[PDB]
């Protein structure tokens, strides 16, 4: 059985660190911004073993023009922002939820909060503190989620990997249905 | 006085930049090096939004107050709006092909020859910026901001294939199109 994945959402939010540690079960160290990339993960969820392919996306505004070429024939979307990005979760209604809604119709959304371990985090709240902000709360994914319509809500951490298995299960049946 | 969607020969008195974008590219020289992932980070839409519907005003703005991420995401916008991008997208073809030249200096030559045939308000816009991104990149040790890096966060607002054209093409090249802009960061003292 095979379906498709792809995740979006901000640049640096964490979108690649979540598949890498999916997949090869472990945290990359290097700081590059991604295109376009591709990767499969095999999961059994429910009885069925699923082929899933994981469509990576390059989160800058720049990349506006070729990000629809991996909308087509997608099962279900991972749309992330950032724990420590009160901004990336602004931008899920203001540009995310509007541009997948368009290319994506009736497509479920999982909505994922990345980089939980940095909600409490000294260095990560007094550099929002300073900006009047602070790190996401949880109440705000969930109301967020609903307020898009998605499929559900996730908080993960790919850095302790926290979620991680539990945002693709869950990825993985809203596929299914 | 609209700012953004038009020429740069067609914005610019004998060739001179407008200021907001000669400030943008100021505070982006001096705060960018300090910034981590400067370029990649995404700036908050609305705010990007605001600041440039003020731009395009002709509005009084305070960019020492504004964020850097959103000045990062304004100036890119702006290139992302010069009808034809600011590297011509008639000259798509050899742009793609300079990185198949041989040596370095063979590179340089050809991209000094495409340069000559860029209005020169693009070329004068094209100097401060590419003058910042190596300003940029020579801290990356602290910033992460690559030339590499840099060029994959910028590269699609600089060139991009005819309108005619379909985001396949773009697709195809797109790699090869950072890697030329990544080639001049990084060589910009020697071709400018
Ligand atoms: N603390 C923490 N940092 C993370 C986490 N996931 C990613 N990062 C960091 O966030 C930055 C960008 O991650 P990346 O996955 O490449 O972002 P992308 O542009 O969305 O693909 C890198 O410096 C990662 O190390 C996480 O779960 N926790
Ligand atoms: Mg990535």
């Amino acid at each position: 059985i095979r379906k498709k994945l792809v995740i979006v959402g901000d640049g640096a939010c964490g979108k690649t660190c979540l598949l890498i540690v999916n997949s090869k079960d472990q945290f990359p160290e290097v700081y590059v911004p991604t295109v376009f990339e591709n990767y499969v993960a095999d999961i059994e969820v429910d009885g069925k073993q699923v082929e899933l392919a994981l469509w990576d996306t390059a989160g800058q505004e720049d990349y506006d023009r070729l990000r629809p070429l991996s909308y087509p024939d997608t099962d279900v979307i991972l749309m992330c922002f950032s724990i420590d990005s009160p901004d990336s979760l602004e931008n899920i209604p203001e540009k995310w939820t509007p541009e997948v809604k368009h290319f994506c119709p009736n497509v479920p959304i999982i909505l994922v909060g990345n980089k939980k371990d940095l909600r409490n985090d000294e260095h990560t709240r007094r550099e929002l503190a300073k900006m009047k902000q602070e790190p996401v709360k949880p109440e705000e994914g969930r109301d967020m989620a609903n307020r898009i319509g998605a499929f559900g809500y996730m908080e993960c951490s790919a850095k302790t990997k926290d979620g991680v298995r539990e945002v693709f299960e869950m990825a993985t049946r809203a596929a299914l249905q | 006085g609209q700012l953004f969607g038009i020429s740069l020969p067609n914005i610019c008195e004998n060739d001179n930049l407008p200021k907001p974008v000669l400030d943008m590219l100021f505070f982006l020289n001096q705060k960018g090096p300090l910034t981590k992932g400067i370029f990649r980070q995404s700036a908050n839409v609305k705010s990007c939004r605001e600041l440039k519907e003020k731009l395009n005003s002709g509005v009084e703005v305070h960019l020492d107050c504004e964020s850097i991420f959103v000045i990062a995401s304004v100036l890119k916008d702006f290139l992302r709006n010069i009808p034809g991008s600011i590297f011509s997208s008639d000259l798509y073809d050899h742009w793609v092909s300079v990185m198949d030249q041989g040596n370095d200096e063979e590179k340089i030559n050809t991209v000094q020859r495409l340069l000559d045939q860029l209005p020169r308000a693009n070329v004068v816009l094209l100097r401060y910026l590419f003058g910042v991104l190596h300003n940029i990149e020579q801290h990356s040790s602290s910033n992460q901001m690559t030339a590499f890096n840099l060029a994959v966060c910028v590269a699609p607002s600089i060139l991009w294939p005819p309108a005619s054209s379909s985001p396949e093409l773009e697709n195809e090249f797109t790699k090869k199109v950072s890697l030329l802009i990544q080639f001049l960061i990084e060589n910009c003292l020697r071709i400018f």
